[PDB]
RNA sequence: CUGGUGUUGGCUCUUGGUCGCGCCUGCGUAGGAUAGGUGGGAGCCUGUGAACCCCCGCCUCCGGGUGGGGGGGAGGCGCCG
RNA sequence: CGCGGGGUGGAGCAGCCUGGUAGCUCGUCGGGCUCAUAACCCGAAGGUCGUCGGUUCAAAUCCGGCCCCCGCAACCA
């Protein structure tokens, strides 16, 4: 049919219009992370904004205190010390100048791509091109910008995550797996929703936070409360 | 030709292939009964359609006269001082004409050297569909299956 | 919006331009076409093929519209008229009958003096 | 001249533009098709009937997406390419 | 002056909105064609997408300043 039976019966222990503060959510979460595998925790909300204009346009990162599971493999394209700085701090791929001359035809996604501020002549017409709106744009305001390049990588393979606001006018970014209990996943849902209060754009006008949804992979989601 | 109608004038079996055909084309590749260089600069063709193609130069030239072959076409043909375009199909004999005929005009408009090279090259294309030569049968026809509206006056 | 299988036909065939509307059982249209409809325009509206067209176009424009079967009847002359009638059966409809219902007056109005050479 | 109200009351029908949601849709081209967009995903859809054969509601930029009933028994969809 | 819509070949205009697509049409021009021309049909010269900076690994697009036209109702000491 529309459904399945291993999805709908999801559907029985979550109320929509009962409005679940991340904590009878983190706790019913728990119960909806039926998977082979150790599914995630999709944080999703619909901000009081115009995606339309640059004034309201929320982006940027922020660190939760728990963390992911979840192993992004981390590259650079340094220049000069930050060539060993991202090889001692842990990356797979660093400093190799232009190593752009090797992905020219096929790559299989590793996950990550950032860079410095002199590479910025050329590291726009190279690999400008290709990962554009495949959110891997070495964005400053991303956070993949900088000399302290190495810094910016032993935090996004030890918690950090990104949260851009697309076209229409809303906020996503995963705050954990499925296997974290109760304590996990309720706190660190906390550092990521001050994350679009501290970031909140200064012409939003009216009740920034008009929903804040929090689900499972693959599952059913819930309209928990806002500030808890 | 008023009286009678006309007579179809009758060729004589090309002297490497057999095929009539094939002396037809030359007799347009032909210009002053030069019919040596008329003549030879097919054959010389066949020779290019050999080294380029390993296809059989007579098998790659009569389905190059056939792609090209225009299945109907548009002649004026007033009724009430007006000059519709009306189509119908063509004889299976200037349903030839033509295809020779062009197939030796297109051949003529490509900008290479040797007349050899032009004829052979064209051929090729004939058949492949693409040319210069098989363009018209389409814009030949592109024009009736257009003018399909006068075709009640298919005298 | 309403789909019904039975139906009603029209042909309206004109000097300059052969016309068709597919009507319900009462007799209200659930679609029309003709010559301009078509892409045709002037003269070559009036012709045959463009009235086949026209017929064409107004059957699958009925067809989709809940068409089964229908009741032709033709009124007027022109070229486009016969092969109206023809094109609406071998076209996918169900010619269920014809009928020629062209409108004759038992002499009324004095016709226009291009009509009237019928002195 | 005119809109709103007051004097101004009964009885059904019709139908918008908002806003309560329950719910339903999307395609230039290259491309097996009809890929709105961002984030998640290496996994789920089937014994509460899957490949397909028959029928209808619906939508149409008419190729085809969509969802229920009824034949039938175990095959789908995607990562990857 | 406050509000908001966009300048794109010689001209206009879809793309924008929903990121990476110079697409639609006539003039131009070589040619096919026909008595002649339009239509039809192939091929081509012509777009810094007003401009300037940033956001962009990529911007006609998002975009901050901005040149100018349009629309707009008010006001006029």
């Amino acid at each position: 049919p529309k459904h399945g039976k291993r999805y709908r019966a999801l559907l029985e222990k979550v109320d929509p219009n009962k409005i679940y503060t991340i904590d009878e959510a983190a706790h019913l979460v728990k119960e909806l992370a039926t998977a082979k595998f150790d599914e995630t925790v999709e944080v999703h909300a619909k901000l009081g904004i115009d995606p339309r204009r640059s004034d309201q346009n929320v982006r940027g990162t922020v660190s939760l205190p728990h963390g992911l599971g979840k192993q992004v493999r981390v590259l650079a394209i340094a220049k000069g010390e930050k060539i060993k700085e991202a090889e001692e701090a842990g990356a797979d791929y660093v400093g190799g100048e232009e190593i752009i001359q090797k992905i020219l035809d096929g790559w299989m996604d590793f996950d990550a791509v950032v860079a410095t501020p002199d590479v910025m002549g050329a590291v726009g017409s190279k690999m400008g091109r290709i990962l554009g709106p495949r959110g891997l744009l070495p964005n400053p305001k991303a956070g993949t910008v900088g000399f302290n390049i190495g810094e910016i990588i032993r935090e996004i393979k030890a918690g950090r995550i990104e949260f851009r606001n697309d076209k229409t006018g809303a906020i996503h970014a995963p705050v954990g797996k499925a296997s974290f209990p109760p304590e996990k996943l309720a706190d660190n849902i906390r550092a990521f929703i001050r994350a679009l209060e501290a970031h909140k754009p200064e012409g939003a006008k009216g009740t920034f936070l008009r929903s804040v949804y929090v689900t499972t992979t693959m599952g059913p989601s819930v309209r928990i409360n806002p500030h808890s | 030709a008023r009286r009678r109608r006309a007579e179809v004038r009758q060729l004589q079996p090309d002297l490497v292939y057999g095929d009539v055909l094939v002396t037809a084309f030359i007799n347009k590749i032909m210009r002053d009964g030069k019919k040596n260089l008329a003549a030879r600069i097919f054959y010389d063709a066949c020779k290019i359609i050999q080294e380029k193609t390993g296809q059989e130069p007579l098998k790659v030239f009569k389905q190059a006269v056939e792609n090209v072959k225009p299945r109907m076409e548009v002649r004026s043909r007033r009724v009430g001082g007006a000059n519709y375009q009306v189509p119908m199909e063509v004889s299976p004999r200037r349903q030839q004409s033509l295809a020779l005929r062009w197939l030796v005009q297109a051949a003529n408009q490509r900008p290479e050297r040797r007349a050899a090279v032009r004829i052979a090259h064209e051929l090729m294309d004939a058949a492949e569909g693409k040319g210069g030569a098989v363009k018209k049968k389409e814009d030949v026809e592109r024009m009736a299956e257009a003018n399909r509206a006068y075709a009640h006056y298919r005298w | 919006k309403r789909q019904v299988a039975s139906g009603r036909a029209y042909i309206h065939a004109s000097y300059n331009n052969t016309i068709v509307t597919i009507t319900d059982p009462d007799g209200n249209p659930i679609t029309w076409s003709s010559g301009g409809v078509i892409g045709y325009k002037g003269s070559r509206k009036g012709t045959p093929y463009a009235a086949q067209l026209a017929a064409l176009d107004a059957a699958k424009k009925a067809m989709a519209y809940g068409m089964q079967s229908v009741d032709v009847i033709v009124r007027g002359t022109g070229a486009g008229r016969e092969q109206a009638i023809r094109a609406l059966q071998a076209s996918g409809l169900q010619v269920k009958s014809i009928v020629d219902d062209t409108p004759v007056p038992h002499n009324g109005c004095r016709p226009k003096k291009k009509f009237r050479k019928a002195s």
